[PDB]
């Protein structure tokens, strides 16, 4: 159980919201910070799980949901809504991982926007350009928390 | 098993080569796979289902064998696949086949690779690469005093490769001692060489897979 | 015996170079040896990919000459652990992964003051590495 | 959440806010790492409420046994004190400094990575009815000592 991370994250958010007058900017810095974590975290992940490069957005989704989320958050999100092209899917979480307890509550702020940066940063380090975006948040009335994962392109070897 | 044989010049030129050896699915629009044009060939850039793998090339559409990056019908494959009115469409994929030129390149590429491996050697009196290993194949190389290379590709488990190389050397020797002033950059077309090499391969094919 | 060790980036950047038993030194500056080594390594990756009669999983594993053996390990993030030894040393893939996991990730990736994509400066990483390699059963000559 | 998540998060937190100070003071002088320490304090304030005493000592034994084990999966190496309210908590292998070095290679930056933790201890003391000042000091990584001063 990690209330440390959750509480620490809560302090970060709280702080930034005071630092910036507009929430849209907090979303930008959280995603960037996430990205900086993601490009580093991918290495920790690969060295611990021993998974190889992927070549299919479906196997990539399984690793993400069943191996990565489990290892760092002790949870296994559900994979749903595959676009016909197969270049799009969603991560469905029972609740919101980065959240502890919050005060309640119209806000442009994407509380757990850090996650998105982590996902895009990590995947980029493995030759995949993807967009991670929050389309459903339990913190905003929604039944569940949903992250949309969209594959943009495969990065080529230099 | 033995996959192929390559006989390279001291200059990196190929003077002899021999090989010793397909999924079809129906698709709707849009495709589940990402395709890209690469060296006059359409390959799978991303996505892997029902037999199809990344490096696979389009071999045929609707049962019609494709012509490089074009359709048997003359139209550009990727353009045809970009039109939703052409679906459903049947497509066949498989590991592309090496072109003669590609074989020439790879032989030249190996030439420099061989030398570097020798140059970058931490120990003195070192030869070039004698064995290169992969999960699907093993490459065995023997270099003659005159700089000729006999390269054999085979299953990682295939044995009795030393004798094969040594045998090819003999066979080659007969061609050299019979054609003393033959051009070095010219291909070995002698039918006895081809025929004898063939037989050595049959023998080696029985040395077991230990 | 363990001759030397190279660590490469996904862009050819020589993250690290260590040397123990090398009786034959390239006739060139190390800045150049790194480019040469990488170029060769990169050609092998391309070569192996087209030469193989079947689709691969791991790709290039190693090669050997008359005097030494080159061990090659590549992570899905492009990190390459290359080690040269005597012909005696078997696979040792666990060792190459250890260098990446227990030494590079742990003392480089986990060190925010350690920029990625450049020669590692961390004295710790360098100490730990050297100590680890000198431990390997096949280290001595 | 696994240990590395906090570790990496913390790292991005010091990187981005170690020089930030919206409430400077006389002549615009910023309090070194004030923001980081501020966040550690709030986090520590909550840990003080959520973790499992008679005298002051008991409160500090708690930080070394429960708080440290909960945050760094390890008890404090040593606990010292002049019987005047000033305590010295030392860790010979502080987790946030372990990956960095075993000597002096990164002392210049080391301090930036302690502000948060000091706040952690101060926030924990607060929740338990103890106002104080916690400072951090590193002579050579990874051996650092945290000083807790309880005013009279
Ligand atoms: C195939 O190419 C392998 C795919 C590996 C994907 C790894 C994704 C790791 C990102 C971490 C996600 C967990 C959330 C962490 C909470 C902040």
């Amino acid at each position: 159980s990690s209330e440390l991370f959750t509480l620490t994250y809560g302090a970060l958010v709280t702080q930034l919201c005071k630092d910036y007058e507009n929430d849209e900017d907090v979303n930008k810095q959280l995603d960037r910070m996430g990205y900086n974590i993601g490009v580093r975290l991918i290495e920790d992940f690969l060295a611990r799980s021993n998974v190889g490069r992927c070549h299919d957005f479906r196997e990539t989704a399984d690793v993400i949901a069943k191996v990565a989320f489990k290892m760092y958050l002790g949870i296994t999100p559900s994979i749903t809504n595959w676009s016909p092209a197969g270049d799009e899917f969603s991560l469905i979480l029972e609740n919101n991982p980065l959240v502890d307890f919050v005060e309640l509550p119209h806000s442009a702020l994407i509380y757990s926007n850090l996650l998105c940066g982590v996902l895009r940063g990590a995947l980029e380090m493995v030759q995949m350009a993807v967009e991670a975006k929050f389309v459903q948040d339990t913190l905003k009335g929604d039944g569940v928390t949903e992250i949309r994962m969209r594959f943009i392109r495969r990065i080529e070897d230099n | 098993a033995i996959f192929s044989v390559y006989v390279v010049n001291k200059a990196g030129g190929l003077i002899y080569q021999l090989d010793s050896y397909e999924a079809e699915k129906t698709f709707s629009y849009p495709l589940d796979l990402l395709l890209k044009l690469h060296d006059e060939r359409v390959l799978v850039a991303f996505g892997q289902r029902d037999g199809i793998r990344v490096g696979h090339a389009v071999l045929a559409i609707n049962g019609m064998d494709v012509n490089g990056r074009y359709t048997a019908d003359g139209k550009e494959v990727l353009e045809y696949l970009g039109n939703p009115a052409n679906y459903p469409v049947s497509i066949r994929f498989g590991r592309p086949r090496l072109t003669s030129n590609e074989k020439l390149m790879l032989a030249s590429m190996f030439h420099s690779l061989f030398a570097i491996g020798s140059q970058l050697s931490p120990e003195q009196g070192s030869s070039g690469i004698e064995m290169l290993e992969t999960d699907t194949f093993k490459l065995h190389c023997y270099q003659t005093l005159t700089g000729i290379k006999f390269v054999v590709l085979a299953d990682p488990r295939q044995a009795g490769i030393d004798s094969l190389l040594r045998k090819i050397y003999e066979i080659y020797s007969d061609f050299a001692l019979k054609n003393p002033f033959y051009s070095l950059e010219m291909p070995i077309r002698c039918e006895l060489f081809d025929q004898n090499l063939k037989l050595a391969l049959e023998v080696a094919e029985k040395a077991g897979t230990f | 015996t363990v001759h030397n060790l190279y660590l490469f980036d996904r862009n050819g950047v020589c993250l690290h170079y260590s040397e123990w038993h090398r009786k034959k030194q390239a006739g060139i500056p190390k800045e150049e040896e790194y480019k040469l080594m990488y170029g060769m390594l990169f050609s092998i990756r391309s070569f192996v990919s087209k030469m193989s009669p079947l689709d691969m999983k791991d790709g290039f594993l190693s090669f050997q000459t008359s005097r030494y053996k080159l061990h090659y390990y590549e992570t899905p993030t492009g990190i390459k652990v290359v080690m040269n030894t005597d012909l005696g040393v078997g696979p040792i893939r666990d060792v190459l992964h250890h260098i990446y996991s227990a030494l590079y990730v742990e003392f480089v990736v986990k060190n925010p003051l350690c920029p990625l994509g450049q020669t590692v400066q961390s004295e710790l990483f360098r100490s730990r590495l050297d100590s680890y390699v000198r431990s390997l059963p096949f280290f001595s000559a | 959440a696994d240990t590395v998540l906090f570790e990496f998060l913390h790292t991005e937190m010091v990187a981005e806010l170690w020089a930030h100070d919206p409430d400077p003071g006389p002549g615009g002088q910023k309090m070194s790492l004030s923001v980081l320490e501020g966040m550690g304090f709030r986090v520590g304030q909550a840990l003080g409420e959520r973790l499992p005493f008679r005298e002051e000592l008991d409160v500090l034994k708690f930080l070394c046994k429960d708080l440290w084990v909960a945050v760094f999966q390890k008890q404090m190496d040593s606990l010292r004190t002049n019987h005047q309210g000033t305590y010295v908590l030392q860790d010979n292998s502080f987790p946030l400094l372990l990956p960095m070095a075993s000597g002096l290679q990164y002392l210049e930056e080391a301090p930036k990575f302690l502000a948060f933790t000091c706040g952690l201890l101060r926030g924990a003391l607060y929740t338990l009815g103890i106002e104080s000042v916690v400072t951090a000091s590193v002579a050579a990584l990874p051996v650092c000592k945290f000083q807790v001063v309880i005013p009279k």
